């Protein structure tokens, strides 16, 4: 307490932070990093903000204003009012409903107001959680245009078929609690 | 009409003895204890010991029906007593002291999981499976 | 005694 | 949205797929019970849980003397002119100091924030 | 006036409410003394 | 530091150990130079 | 018909009784004599939407109690007793409750 | 009818008044005068009547084989402080002769012991010590109990005492001792604090006591567990209550224990926890602790669940049911129930423990603060000396209960005047 | 005293008129060791049975059937500890216990009634370790204490007066930190109670002198609030040895 704020960064300073160089702690108080920007990102201020987004962790639950789970028994059903647009769009030329569908919906909304703080795309989180999960979680993702922004994820295809799985015909952690799972996971650890 | 503006006033009685002890059962709301379907019951001091200062064991319809527990009311009435006022013939209140509380608690006809099932089944907390589908195997 | 950035 | 008890043990239900109908619904584990879900909608979760916090504002507040009360701001449905105001009053609300206010006077306790 | 700010200088003299928050200040500085005689001793002993 | 757009020369951390895993003992013991001349000097004590 | 048998005929009769909570002064007048068949009067007198329950104390026994109600919706109550001959029956369902206040 | 620019001489005779009547030393004085009374009476009150018969295996037949000896200890008396000189005339003992010579300011203590001995033949006898000796208890100078209490100044001076010497202090082996007041944290108060490093985002504790009678604190934990450990049945459900019991070895989980009360269903249990049904916030935060106890649904299951961390192992399954039902009436929540059916007290306190670290966990109440002096109390004179009489009581019981048995097994006789040990309280 | 930790030793807001801000020892027990006020009391303890029965006879129903309902039930009568029943009505009985405090019938002058009007708790302590101190009441903006107590106490010997009067009369009042949370207070009636620019409207006590914030030793120290504030912590210290 008492030192100058010359940026809003905290720092060790006096017998703690000697201390720590003395002990040669594994764990600082308050590691930090200084960066230096090489191009003309250090002289103009929207280059070094896009340094900033690229040097700078994003969780999905960053972006994510809030997460449902709602048991939807058919995508043209269209539980959710709002959906029943888009889905059916992606339903004109449906893409991987030829093994099957979950039956179970994880419908997540985005703010808008920290993903163009972020400058992210709703095409690079959907790309993000498809790839780094695989072709299990299937994800619908909503045009920038529309209020919402909106990422309806379903469960694998072939494992809701069971023609893939072969082997005992039993559910795994149900499909619900599975669902959960996924979503805590990709609340805290998507990395986006 | 009289009902509109009728006025009773009853006498009050208090016999200093009574044959039979009047005590209090109180069922909670949310249980939906219903008599029509009481046929027959079954009210005995509990072996649980396995007398006049243990709880009570209620068994309505035999084993087919609900069992119910009651508990004597542990905050004893040192300022306070109930009575009950019950309508007679001759039109006249009789007022009866309350001998004891009792709050009866239903418990459930359903399978039981055994003590030794249910200390193994906790071994495995982490229960990543459907509870469900457990308790149907039990 | 004085204020944030000097002494309590 | 809610839990739901089950009507012969008062026990937890836990909604469960129908595979034939494909319809939700709640089954209690540790009895036979099941019945069909109505509202479709089983786990909520409102990450930047934006919670109007006049639903967790009591009207009684207002008898409180420790609090400071201004006569410009009226009621809107008596009309009063005494206003007791304070701020959120509460842990990770996020950054918020704005200023809640409660009607004085008996029994209207109407909450307006501006 | 309410989270400590002390209008008053030494010669005026302190209002009850500054007094306990100068007062507040102060105990601040002197745990903060006497904490610091140990810590540092420590760090010079292993140092030398 | 092998970001694009970033320093690879001047980019530095406070972390002594994270400078010795990534750049050597001689940069350790520069940047442990450097931490220590700071902690000291910031108060404008001068230590030789 | 067996000992452990609870009477329910008082549940299918549909028998009201009214619970009421008395303060220890009042019990202990009504204790003093007990055995005299009367300690007081107990008045109901209603009007078009509201009714007022009191309570007057005999003469003899004080050598005005207002009742206030209370909802018995939140609990179901029923009055069972335990004869002397191991005989257990029910004498009916509590219908209202009442509180008696000192004037 | 006011005062007002006047003022400043009427708090200033306000303030005269006020300690004109009281003094500077009214908190130590008061505390040992209270003590005193109160609390030895209280203490011998609580203390279990001494029961006692001889060993059936020593002694063949059943005629005389249960004497059974009843020690009550009935009233308390305190005479003034007394010296008891060589020859051992009792004489009034003045501060100030205890300072020069050495010696102790203290009074001797009487307590009346009614022994009740059954002989097996119905034919119980009565007989009451009146007055027995057990210790000597030092006396807080200017205290109701001191002799200088009550005396002018004059009549001060004249005991070469000053007048103006505050007192509250102990002449102990001829040195003043003063008792400093000792801060703790309040007792029977239910405080949500938050570790950064535990295990626990948020604990609940109760440092609860039975109006200090006996056992100084029971306290027991109500914590819910963080959820930065990651797993995938933990990450599905989140966070989960646990319970840090007094008396058993590792926690136990929240639902069980409410079960063990015998609240079995869920329904009554959210209940007790969750006052208002309809906020689904909080139903959600209950839930995953409900999954964690899922597995026992009964009542003796729980007890039995409990009786299994008990620090003491027992052999026996009733046996580890009935261990853990009677440390639940005692060690658990002693100061909303001890005994019979405080059990739903019991459930409702331990439902408010939870729906405390709910809110605090929703953030809807603040976080207590230890530093906070609502949540502190100090022990004076009085609740000192009241612990140090309850132990050095309970070691002296013992020790006539030791002498007793042993001049019981012989069957000649027991006198309580040679058992009473008067140097363990003294 | 070993710990470094400097949170248990710094000033707490809560210390004010029952702890001396300025009289600490200074080495490891700065903070450690506090000293009473001059007007701190510290609570002897009672029984509080008479305080359950006048519960019990105004309303406090226990066992009831889940009414807390969203704290529709205002406030949940405490106790020390002990969780009594609740009532619906929580102005009027904080009403009733304040006038039983002045009769003093079954509240003594040390009983301590919270009430927290947020959350509906109503805690009613009486447990044997509570400082507390005394504080003159206003009601509406004026003080209870008039001129005739003032008369009375100045005539104090020959008159039967004295403090305990003043507290049987109701014009000053305990309170402990936990009732401190709860009442406006001010400094000075004339500066504070008086209509002006209105900061508060609504005070409740009144501090009978502010200097007794400060205790035995450091009440010496003239001019208190003319010095720094470690300097009369060292004034107390030194005065501790001081040859007289
Ligand atoms: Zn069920
Ligand atoms: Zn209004």
């Amino acid at each position: 307490f008492h030192y100058a704020g010359v940026s809003a960064k905290n720092v060790t300073l006096g017998v703690p932070r000697l201390k720590e160089l003395i002990n040669i702690s594994k764990k600082p108080k308050t590691p930090s990093l200084t960066v230096f920007l090489l191009g003309q990102s250090a002289r103009d201020a929207e280059r070094a903000k896009d340094i900033l987004c690229r040097l700078e962790h994003t969780t999905l639950r960053k972006v994510t204003a809030n997460t449902a789970i709602y048991y939807d028994p058919n995508p043209q059903s269209t539980v959710v009012a709002e959906d029943q647009e888009w889905v059916n769009v992606y339903y004109e030329m449906p893409d991987f409903d030829v093994a099957r569908i979950s039956p179970w919906l994880l419908r997540v909304e985005l703010d808008r107001k920290h993903m163009t703080d972020r400058k992210l795309t709703m095409e690079q989180i959907a790309e993000k959680i498809n790839a780094g999960f695989g072709d299990d979680l299937n994800c619908i993702f909503n045009d920038d245009n529309a209020e919402k922004l909106v990422l309806r994820i379903r469960i694998m295809n072939s494992d809701e078929n069971k023609m893939q799985e072969e082997e005992e015909v039993v559910d795994k952690m149900d499909d619900d609690v599975f669902l959960r799972c996924i979503e805590s996971n990709m609340l805290t650890d998507m990395t986006l | 009409g009289p009902s509109s503006q009728n006025v009773t006033e009853y006498v009050v009685r208090v016999p200093k003895n009574t044959t039979k002890k009047y005590n209090i059962m109180a069922f909670n709301a949310a249980d939906k204890v219903n008599f029509a379907t009481w046929n027959q019951a079954r009210l005995e001091r509990d072996l649980s010991n396995k007398p006049e200062d243990q709880p009570w064991l209620l068994r309505v319809n035999g084993k087919s029906g609900r069992k119910f527990k009651g508990i004597k009311k542990g905050g004893v009435t040192e300022n306070t007593s109930y009575y009950i006022f019950t309508q007679c013939p001759d039109g006249a209140f009789e007022a009866f002291p309350v001998h004891n509380w009792y709050n009866f608690t239903p418990l459930a006809r359903h399978r039981t999981l055994t003590a030794e099932e249910a200390e193994e089944e906790w071994e495995r907390r982490n229960k990543v499976l459907n509870h469900f589908s457990i308790m149907q195997q039990r | 005694i004085w204020g944030i950035g000097c002494n309590p | 949205v809610g839990i739901r008890f089950c009507q012969e043990c008062n026990n937890m239900l836990y909604p469960k797929e129908d595979k034939e109908n494909r319809i939700l619904l709640y089954a209690c584990r540790n009895c036979d019970y099941q019945q069909e879900a109505d509202n479709s909608c089983i786990y909520v979760n409102k990450i930047t849980h934006e919670v109007d916090e006049l639903t967790q504002i009591i009207a009684d507040v207002s008898q409180d003397p420790t609090l400071p009360r201004t006569e410009d701001h009226p009621c809107q449905k008596c009309g009063h002119k005494e206003a007791v105001f304070f701020q959120s009053h509460s842990a990770r609300a996020e950054d918020a100091m704005r200023l809640y206010y409660v009607c004085t006077a008996p029994h209207c306790g109407h909450r307006w924030t501006e | 006036e309410s989270r400590g700010f002390v209008e008053n200088s030494y010669l005026a003299g302190l209002t009850p409410t500054e007094f306990f928050f100068h007062a507040m200040g102060g105990r601040e500085g002197l745990i903060d003394t006497a904490v610091k005689t140990a810590e540092t001793g420590y760090i010079q002993r292993r140092l030398i | 530091l092998s970001e694009k757009d970033v320093d690879p020369v001047r980019t530095t951390s406070n972390d002594i150990v994270e400078i010795f895993t990534v750049l050597g003992i001689e940069a350790v013991r520069k940047a442990l130079e450097r931490e220590l001349y700071h902690v000291i000097s910031f108060d404008g004590s001068y230590v030789n | 018909a067996e000992r452990g048998e609870l009477d329910l005929t008082g549940a299918k009769q549909n028998t009201g009784v009214w619970l009421v909570k008395v303060p220890k002064y009042l019990s202990q007048q009504w204790a003093k004599a007990s055995g005299r068949g009367e300690v007081g009067k107990l008045r109901i007198a209603k009007t078009q939407g509201r009714t007022e329950v009191s309570f007057t104390l005999n003469e003899d026994l004080a050598n005005e109690h207002p009742f206030v109600l209370q909802s018995v919706g939140g609990q179901t109550l029923t009055v069972f007793t335990e004869s002397s001959s191991d005989k257990l029956s029910l004498e009916g369902i509590v219908v209202q409750r009442a509180e008696c206040r000192p004037a | 009818e006011i005062t007002p620019d006047l003022w400043q001489e009427a708090c200033w005779i306000v303030i005269s008044s006020y300690f004109d009547e009281k003094g500077l030393v009214r908190q130590q004085l008061d505390s040992f005068d209270e003590f005193i009374q109160m609390s030895v009476q209280r203490i011998v009150e609580d203390a279990p009547p001494i029961d006692l018969q001889a060993e059936a295996q020593h002694a063949s037949g059943e005629v005389e084989e249960p004497p059974r000896y009843l020690l009550k200890f009935e009233q308390i008396y305190l005479s003034k402080p007394t010296h008891w000189e060589r020859d051992g005339a009792p004489s009034p003992m003045m501060p100030n002769e205890a300072r020069l010579r050495n010696l102790t300011y203290s009074a001797p203590l009487y307590v009346d012991i009614t022994k009740t001995v059954i002989k097996e033949g119905e034919e119980q006898l009565q007989t009451q010590h009146q007055k027995t000796f057990i210790g000597k208890i030092p006396i807080m100078l200017r205290s109701t109990y001191c002799l200088l209490n009550g005396l002018t100044d004059r009549d001060l001076c004249e005991l070469n005492e000053c007048p103006l010497d505050p007192g509250g202090y102990f002449i102990i082996n001829g040195s003043e001792k003063v008792l400093i007041a000792q801060e703790k944290m309040a007792t029977n108060t239910v405080y949500v604090f938050a570790k950064k490093d535990s295990k626990y985002a948020y604990t609940g504790e109760c440092r609860s006591c039975l109006e200090n009678s006996s056992r100084p604190t029971s306290t027991i934990w109500v914590s819910m567990l963080a959820r930065g450990g990651q797993g995938a049945k933990k990450s599905a459900i989140g966070q989960r209550i646990v319970a840090t019991l007094p008396y058993i070895k590792q926690e136990v989980p929240i639902i069980i224990v409410f079960r063990a009360l015998g609240f079995v269903s869920d329904r009554d249990i959210l209940e007790h926890i969750i006052y208002d049904f309809e906020d689904p916030e909080m139903m959600e935060m209950v839930k995953p602790s409900l999954d964690e106890a899922f597995v026992i649904q009964e009542q003796n299951v729980a007890l039995n669940f409990i009786g299994s961390r008990g620090a003491k192992p027992g052999v026996t399954k009733e046996k580890r049911i009935k261990y853990a039902k009677e440390v639940l009436q005692k060690e658990m929540l002693p100061h909303v129930g001890v005994s019979d059916f405080c059990e739903t007290k019991k459930a409702y306190f331990l439902g408010y423990m939870v729906h405390r670290l709910l809110l605090a966990a929703l953030g809807r109440r603040e976080l207590d603060d230890r530093d906070h002096y609502g949540n502190k109390r100090l022990d004076l004179a009085g609740p000192l000396l009241a612990f140090l009489f309850r132990g050095m009581f309970k070691n002296l019981l013992k020790e006539v209960r030791i002498y007793a048995q042993k001049f019981i097994d012989r069957g000649k006789d027991f006198n309580l005047e040679l058992a009473i040990k008067t140097r363990i309280i003294s | 005293r070993d710990g470094k930790l400097a949170k248990p030793r710094q000033l707490h807001n809560t210390l004010w008129g029952m702890v001396c801000p300025a009289e600490t020892p200074e080495g490891h027990a700065v903070g450690l060791v506090k000293n009473l006020a001059l007007m701190a009391y510290i609570s002897v303890g009672s029984q509080p049975s008479p305080i359950l029965e006048f519960l019990e006879e105004w309303s406090m129903e226990n066992l009831e059937e889940i009414s807390p309902a969203a704290i529709a039930d205002a406030t949940k009568i405490f106790v020390n500890g002990c969780w009594v029943g609740i009532h619906k009505d929580p102005e009027q009985l904080m009403n009733t216990l304040r006038k039983l405090r002045r009769q003093m019938d079954i509240i003594v002058s040390e009983v301590s009634m919270i009430r927290d009007i947020r959350e509906r708790e109503i805690r009613i302590y009486t447990d044997a370790g509570r400082i507390c101190r005394p504080l003159l009441i206003v009601e509406k903006q004026k003080l209870l204490l008039k001129k005739r107590h003032i008369d009375q106490l100045k005539e104090r010997e020959y008159n039967n007066y004295s403090w305990q009067d003043l507290v049987a009369s109701g014009v000053v009042e305990y309170i402990d930190t936990l009732e401190e949370e709860t009442v406006m207070l001010a400094m000075t009636p004339d500066d504070l109670q008086e209509k002006e620019v209105a900061y508060c409207s609504t005070y409740t006590h009144c501090e009978i002198h502010p200097s007794m914030i400060l205790g035995v030793c450091a009440s010496i120290i003239p001019f208190p609030d003319h010095n720094q504030s470690p300097r009369n912590t060292y004034q107390s210290a030194m005065g501790k040895q001081a040859m007289g």
